[PDB]
């Protein structure tokens, strides 16, 4: 219906003004972030079975 | 995005013939099998034809069978419905609709108030 | 060994050992050890008489005795010949022997197959966590009781022929006690075997009547497995101690000992031929609302239950027992390995399961 | 008047996408082309948490890492200790059909809530002792997919009435409504900060919400069957989401659009489960074809796979510290996964 | 170790709490069968609910036949995208489906026949048995001998339908009723038989929902699902 | 059953060899 027709188009508008941002940048961000704490992760570099507490 | 835009339709007279077209975008045309659903005025959805992903298997309700007709062209992406010989009964908005999940035979939701994998319809109208 | 018959004779000879041992008064015709007899001396003018002695008396055609007349200078000859008064009369009983030693072999390697199926059958009903049901359990205790059997008639063919020994034979009472300790472990395997048979088709029937099934169901299912047996075999041996201690416990003579054992097994076989009727019953209406699927169930689910049994259980005993023997004893040795192939080779589930053990190494 | 609208809004979506297209220059697989492959990603089981009778449905680890609630269908929410495989709790549900756990941050409560469209919450400190209901959320009229605690006093719970819902279970209230979906919504993630969440639906689009104003921020739209799972990424900036096309997808809220799909042609089967990896370099999918499978987040291809189960993946979750998987299934069995 | 004796052995008493009620929740969990009530609102569902008894997202019913427990569900406020929420009813004994043999709005029985072609075919139930509930069976008697139909038109096969041979009609019944009946119910088993395959089975029944022979029916068509399962868990099936 | 026929039968035609040979050896 109309108010739903409304709605829709004043949810698009909103869409429209919103910040742009690069992708590049995003890809940087995101392999920055997992390089950063890959030391960190016990599933990518396993723990030594002395510490891992479901030995 | 999914999205399915139907062409065609118009008033024709009655024992005419008309052509309904369904342009696909957003999915793979071939792995889904897809079927033609209309709303009469006044009425619900009701469920009219349906064709398998290959093109194969073919149904159509009763009240069109030998009338209508429906093919799919996966190398265009498209959905036909030829609608030769109509009736006066036959007056309503036609939605070419897509099943849910790719690689199945179920297929439970066409005929729903919301569906999302649905067209915006066309009208086709006979009268004299 | 079955060299009972030499220990009898030692027994006998010792017998005009040590009655004649006194030397009190010489007669005419003096005992002595002759004719396989414990002759007593008698004086002149008499006339010996006495039947033919009872260590033979399963060897005999004909009851008869021997007559000896007694004379001042001894006893001259025997006046019947013991072969016309009580031989053996068996002219054609030397080319049996190549027989018993066919089936002998025959259902040993059944039982040898069947015992190296089952008992890998059972590991895969052990080792593998998804098969732990009711079923496979009753299926795994079925296997038991088949691999017992086996290994019972084993020991059972050790023990009473062999010849790896010197065949000696002594007459000290600890190898007498093994042996009938042997027999008795075959009575309760065999009986163990039929009562699980009995058992699979008790299960089935229950499921297949009982819209729900008792809960300690099982466990019953063990006594009835396991406990069952024992009882009956316990009154077996207080038959064998009591009515005929005769020497090992390998011959049935008296027919009460016989009839303890035997009125468990064939009452087993009735009911589990009775359980098959139903149970094919049920499928037949089921598939009626395709005939070679019943036939294919039927002849699947026949060595399941050992329904076999049924041909001999009511068929008189008039063709001599040799039929009896082929076909039960040779052909049901393969019934293990038959029952392992059908319920843990070909079984579907645990083909898959084998599969996916076999991809995830 | 409703064609001029459509046809006005049908040019708001183009001009959307060409913004998209404009954002889109260089793809994250081509800047991941300098990093190294990390290998083949070898898992075992080391344990198996047995006690459900029916499908488990759905599973939430605790903030400790160390207990884990589970939903089965047979009506039971069991809590678990996995270093010890101790059962700690047990709690009977009034409604069997539970679709979804959730674990209070602090502890003190869980979540659950299914097909009779309640959200239940349960004490779990038991000052007289005993486990009982400490609430019971209603108000939704579809069925509970999916629900996750901001704290103590506050929870986000996803309908099949095409809304999700902010509550506060002091009063019993609907703080805030979230509309503006089509389908089912089947799932939602709570950001970090508990300050947004995205939420995915059976109109095959993702859609991020603000929590405490309460309105939709952005719409991604990239998969052609309906979403059944979606998670952040640890930092934020970022979330996957798996669907039935057989598809995981990743997006970028700041780019707003769709990064990198993760897929293979030899699988036809919809993804039911997804969760990161603490470092998110590694991006577990659970799949309906009954085993689990790691891939890596930079460079799309399969990194592992987690074969152990005899059903369909329904739930999956990787615990705060990162040291362990929990996989649950329809086949009724929990486990819990850790590298060698 | 001397601070965490204590605590494990009350973690491990309590786990052995937890397993004993456990333990006797599988027990009365494996005793009862649960079904799944499905239909449309203009079916006789409701009407069979009501004399099987005789807001919420569900509803409940029990009810024992010969110390049987059966735990009957029926949607409640759910919309009508049954694609998601079906999938949880993928472990109960029966789907009962009812369907009003009466084909008004428009072709519902056309619409009844693609829902249960979706519920045949999916993977999720396709191990799930169906139980066919051809109610309303008074209305095809009084609608069919009231001269017009909307059976003859809307399914054009109908005209070159005769009667199956292994057909029952109940006695004192018209040929065309009996022949309507039929017709619809080999629609059923038309699209019913094609897929089968043995894993799941349809129980197609005429019902007019009130009488007291449902709750029998529904009853008899469980055992056989339940004897069909041990069955094929034997290979003999 | 018939393991108890056939060893009771193998036992008998043991002891009708044993026996056979011993009276072959007196007579």
């Amino acid at each position: 219906s109309i108010a739903q027709a409304r709605k829709l188009v004043e949810q698009l508008k909103m869409e429209a003004n919103i910040d742009r941002i690069k992708v590049s940048k995003a890809a940087a961000d995101l392999m920055a972030y997992c390089e950063a704490h890959a030391k960190e992760d016990p599933l990518l570099t396993p723990v030594p079975a002395s510490e891992n507490p479901f030995r | 995005q999914v999205q399915l835009q139907e062409s065609g339709g118009g008033l024709v007279q009655p024992g005419g013939s008309l052509r309904l077209s369904c342009a696909a975008s957003g999915f793979t045309f071939s792995n889904y099998k897809m079927n033609w659903v209309r709303q009469a005025p006044g009425k619900g959805l009701e469920w009219v034809s349906d064709i398998s992903q290959s093109g194969a298997s073919i149904s159509y309700t009763g009240s069109v069978k030998g009338r209508f007709t429906i093919s799919r062209d996966n190398a265009k992406n498209t959905l036909y419905l030829q609608m030769n010989s109509l009736k006066p009964e036959d007056t309503a908005v036609y939605y070419c609709a897509r099943c849910p999940a790719p690689f199945t035979r179920d297929c439970f939701d066409v005929t729903s108030t919301t569906y999302a994998y649905r067209g915006q319809g066309t009208q086709v109208t006979v009268s004299s | 060994e079955c060299r009972f018959h030499l220990e009898i004779q030692e027994e006998e000879t010792k017998c005009a050992e040590l009655l004649r041992s006194q030397t009190e008064k010489h007669k005419a015709c003096s005992g002595v050890w002759d004719n396989i007899t414990c002759w007593r001396p008698a004086n002149v003018g008499e006339t010996v008489t006495v039947p033919c002695p009872k260590v033979f008396s399963n060897f005999y055609s004909k009851a008869g005795n021997i007559s000896k007349n007694c004379t001042s200078d001894g006893w001259s000859e025997t006046f019947p010949d013991f072969v016309d008064a009580c031989g053996y009369s068996d002219p054609e009983d030397e080319s049996k022997i190549t027989f018993y030693i066919l089936v002998k072999a025959i259902y040993t390697l059944g039982y040898s197959v069947s015992l190296m199926s089952l008992a890998t059958g059972s590991i895969i009903l052990c080792l593998f966590r998804k098969l732990h049901c009711t079923r496979n359990y009753i299926h795994l205790n079925l296997f038991l009781s088949f691999i017992l059997r086996a290994i019972s008639v084993l020991v059972k063919d050790d023990v009473l022929y062999s010849s790896s020994g010197t065949l000696h034979c002594p007459d000290q009472p600890s190898s007498w006690v093994g042996c009938k300790l042997s027999l008795v472990f075959l009575q309760y395997c065999i009986m163990a075997n039929f009562f699980w048979l009995l058992v699979e088709g008790l299960y089935l029937h229950t499921l297949l009547v009982a819209m729900l099934p008792p809960r300690r169901c099982f466990l019953a299912y063990l006594l009835i497995g396991w406990g069952l047996p024992t009882v009956c075999i316990g009154a077996w041996t207080a038959a064998r101690l009591y009515l005929e201690d005769t020497g090992c416990w390998d011959t049935n003579d008296h027919s009460v000992p016989w009839w303890v054992i035997r009125i468990p097994i064939l009452i087993s076989i009735i009911v589990n031929f009775v359980l098959f009727i139903s149970i094919i019953r049920i499928l037949l209406q089921k598939l009626t609302s395709q005939y070679k699927r019943l036939a294919k169930s039927t002849l699947l689910l026949i060595p399941l239950f050992g329904v076999h049994y049924m041909v001999f259980a009511v068929f008189p005993i008039s063709i001599s027992s040799k039929y009896q023997i082929l076909f039960e004893l040779c052909l049901g040795s393969f019934q293990g390995l038959v029952v392992a192939v059908l319920y843990c080779f070909l079984n579907s589930e645990v083909q898959c399961e084998l599969k996916r053990k076999w991809r995830s190494r | 008047e409703l064609d001029q609208l459509r046809q006005e809004a049908e040019q708001l979506k183009n001009q959307i996408r060409d913004a998209r297209k404009a954002c889109a220059d260089a793809t994250l697989s081509q800047i991941t082309n300098n990093i190294d492959p990390v290998g083949r990603i070898q898992m075992r089981t080391r344990r198996t948490l047995r006690g459900h009778l029916a499908k488990i449905y759905a599973m939430h680890w605790g903030t400790d890492s160390r207990l884990l609630v589970s939903a089965s269908q047979d009506g039971k929410l069991i809590i678990w200790d996995s270093y010890t495989t101790n059962k700690v709790h047990a709690i009977p549900l009034r409604s069997s059909w539970v679709m979804t756990c959730a674990y209070a941050p602090s502890g003190n409560y869980v979540a659950c809530g299914g097909l009779d469209n309640i959200c239940s919450i349960y004490n779990l400190k038991t000052r007289e002792g005993n486990v009982r209901v400490s609430r019971e959320l209603a108000g939704h009229t579809g069925y509970l997919s999916c629900c996750r605690f901001l704290d103590d006093n506050q929870i986000v719970t996803s309908s099949g009435d095409t809304t999700c819902a902010l509550w506060d279970i002091e009063t019993g209230q609907q703080t805030t409504t979230f509309t503006g979906h089509t389908g089912d919504v089947m799932s939602l993630s709570l950001a970090p900060d508990t300050r947004l969440f995205v939420s995915g639906a059976c109109d095959a689009s993702a859609k991020l919400w603000d929590v405490r104003e309460g309105m939709c921020r952005q719409t991604f739209t990239g998969h052609e069957s309906d979403i059944n799972a979606i998670c952040f990424f640890p930092n934020g900036n970022a979330f996957a989401t798996g669907s039935d096309d057989a598809t995981c997808r990743l997006f970028d809220l700041r780019a707003d659009q769709e990064l990198m799909t993760y897929s293979h042609d030899n699988i036809i089967c919809g993804i039911t489960s997804v969760s990161f990896s603490k470092s998110g370099r590694l991006l577990l999918a659970g799949y309906d074809d009954f085993n689990c499978n790691v891939w890596d987040a930079l460079k799309a291809d399969r990194a592992g796979v987690l074969a152990g189960h005899d059903n369909r993946v329904s739930c999956l979750g990787v615990t705060d510290d990162g040291m362990a998987v929990a996989t649950g299934s329809w086949d009724s069995f929990l486990k819990i996964w850790n590298g060698s | 170790t001397e601070d965490q004796r204590n605590e494990e052995k009350a973690q491990r008493e309590a786990n052995k709490k937890i397993e004993k009620q456990l333990q006797k929740d599988k027990q009365v969990y494996r005793a009862t069968h649960r079904l799944l009530l499905l239909g449309a609102g203009e079916s006789g569902k409701n009407t069979i609910v009501k004399q099987m008894r005789i807001t919420s997202g569900i509803f409940e019913t029990k009810f024992q036949v010969d110390k049987v427990n059966f735990h009957m569900f029926d949607v409640g406020a759910q919309r009508d995208e049954r694609r998601k929420w079906i999938q949880c009813f993928n472990d109960v004994t029966a789907i009962i489906f009812v369907v009003a043999s009466s084909s008004n709005q428009t072709n519902r029985l056309q619409a009844a026949l693609k829902l249960f072609d979706s519920i045949w075919n999916n993977k999720w139930l396709r191990d799930t048995s169906v139980i066919l509930f051809l109610n309303k069976q008074d209305l095809l008697a009084e609608k069919v001998l009231a001269g017009k139909s909307k059976i003859e038109d809307y399914f054009p096969e109908f005209a070159r339908y005769t009667t199956p041979e292994d057909a029952t009609p109940e006695p004192g019944e018209d040929p065309r009723v009996t022949r309507a009946k039929y017709f619809i119910r080999d629609e059923f088993l038309r699209i019913s038989t094609a897929s089968g395959d043995g894993r799941h089975y349809c129980y197609p029944h005429f019902t007019c929902s009130v009488d007291t022979e449902n709750i029998r029916r529904v009853f008899n068509d469980c055992r056989d699902i339940i004897q069909r399962m041990h069955l094929r868990q034997y290979e003999l099936l | 059953h018939s393991d108890g026929i056939f060893t009771d039968s193998y036992s008998r035609y043991r002891k009708q060899m044993a026996v056979k040979k011993y009276l072959a050896a007196v007579l």
